[PDB]
């Protein structure tokens, strides 16, 4: 199952 | 023994011919078991393996959700990363983002990892401790400290050491068939005359699982690393794995050669001989 | 930036037969960027029904794919890989040898 919360670089 | 879980996300910028595309793959050891395409049809999460096509559509509408996340995480860097280092708006680049875990033979927690590349290579990586990182540049010493003060490192650290972990050990059961499963190689030897004084012993091993393998020749006991022609590690298509390792040998030198093959299915270690 | 010539594997799922259904594969890995031309030949000619696995890549971040097709191999017909890809100057072609 895939994370949940994935974020930027910016 | 040990087991892992990993996700592999690749995007390309196509100036001029429209978003970029995308594409997530999903590995338990060395099976794959989901994928996502930008450029296909459904817009969803799909089933590659068939122990994951009886989780349910709750399981499918969350990964679809998460996947589009992902998806939109990455059109948004290819932009901030071809102003980091002042790209022409004209040339076609690329992101790839790795993460998993890795579960000892006691399917505890053993290694988790998040790694991300630009171009090819190294932009930054989180390291082992799961709470720090390493920027491979100066543009990535930005990020860095962007993702230092998010607490992007925490958030991370609880999904690799705990819900990754979780998932990883019902996939292992629930595809106990496939994933527990050890093929051990089928092995053999090919003779061929490349003229009348010397002659091609081949050593096959074929339709093994997992991946891992380990095929030399010695001549009298004596490694021949250095004049063996060792091809790499190939799919069959079917879930299995191939490999060779061949020699030239001076006719009448068949007896002095052997093949020795390791791999997690045998009992013992093999060594092979012509004749 | 970074581009990495493809290694091109060509070769049979099973031990090949004559008069035996099988699978032709064209393993292409250790390539970046990722964009690639891979065609399944038989007898010179492109063959159609040709289907490829999820794009993936190593610890390296070099990509691999694996392109396959249904096939009956037969005493005559001779099959090959042709592989185009930035870092190559020309298509290369590879010949399906059953012992390799």
């Amino acid at each position: 199952s895939l994370f949940n919360t994935v974020a930027t670089l910016y | 023994g040990s087991h892992s879980m990993r996700y592999f996300f690749t995007s390309v910028s196509r100036p001029g011919r429209g978003e970029p595309r995308f594409i997530a793959v999903g590995y338990v050891d060395d099976t794959q078991f989901v994928r996502f395409d930008s450029d296909a049809a459904s817009q969803r999460m799909e089933p590659r393996a068939p122990w994951i096509e009886q989780e349910g559509p709750e399981y499918w509408d969350g990964e679809t959700r998460k996947v589009k996340a992902h998806s939109q995480t990455h059109r948004v860097d290819l932009g901030t990363l071809r102003g980091y280092y002042n790209q022409s708006e004209a040339g076609s680049h690329t992101v790839q983002r790795m993460y998993g875990c890795d579960v000892g033979s006691d399917w505890r927690f053993l290694r988790g990892y998040h790694q991300y590349a630009y171009d090819g290579k190294d932009y930054i990586a989180l390291k082992e401790d799961l709470r720090s990182w390493t920027a491979a540049d100066m543009a990535a010493q930005t990020t860095k400290h962007k993702w230092e003060a998010a607490h992007v490192a925490e958030q991370l650290r609880a999904y690799l050491e705990g819900t990754c972990v979780e998932w990883l050990r019902r996939y292992l059961e629930n595809g106990k068939e496939t994933l527990q499963r050890t093929d051990a190689p089928k092995t053999h030897m090919t003779h061929h005359a490349v003229s009348d004084h010397e002659a091609t012993l081949r050593c096959w091993a074929l339709s093994f699982y997992p991946a891992e393998i380990t095929l030399t020749w010695q001549r009298d006991g004596e490694d021949q690393t250095q004049d063996t022609e060792l091809v790499e590690t190939r799919p069959a298509g079917d879930g299995t794995f191939q490999k060779w390792a061949a020699v030239v040998v001076p006719s009448g030198q068949e007896q002095r050669y052997t093949c020795h093959v390791q791999h997690e299915g045998l009992p013992k270690p093999l060594t092979l001989r012509w004749e | 930036m970074i581009q990495r010539t493809p290694k091109i594997q060509v070769y049979s799922r099973h031990p090949a037969e004559n008069g035996k259904s099988n699978f032709l594969n064209c393993y292409v890995s250790g390539f970046h960027p990722s964009d690639i031309e891979v065609d399944l030949l038989k007898n010179g000619e492109r063959i159609e029904k040709v289907e490829h696995s999820d794009l993936s890549f190593s610890k390296d971040w070099s990509f691999y794919l694996l392109y396959y097709t249904e096939f009956t191999p037969t005493e005559k017909d001779e099959y090959a890989c042709r592989v185009n890809h930035v870092t190559l100057s020309q298509p290369k072609i590879v010949k399906w040898d059953r012992d390799m």
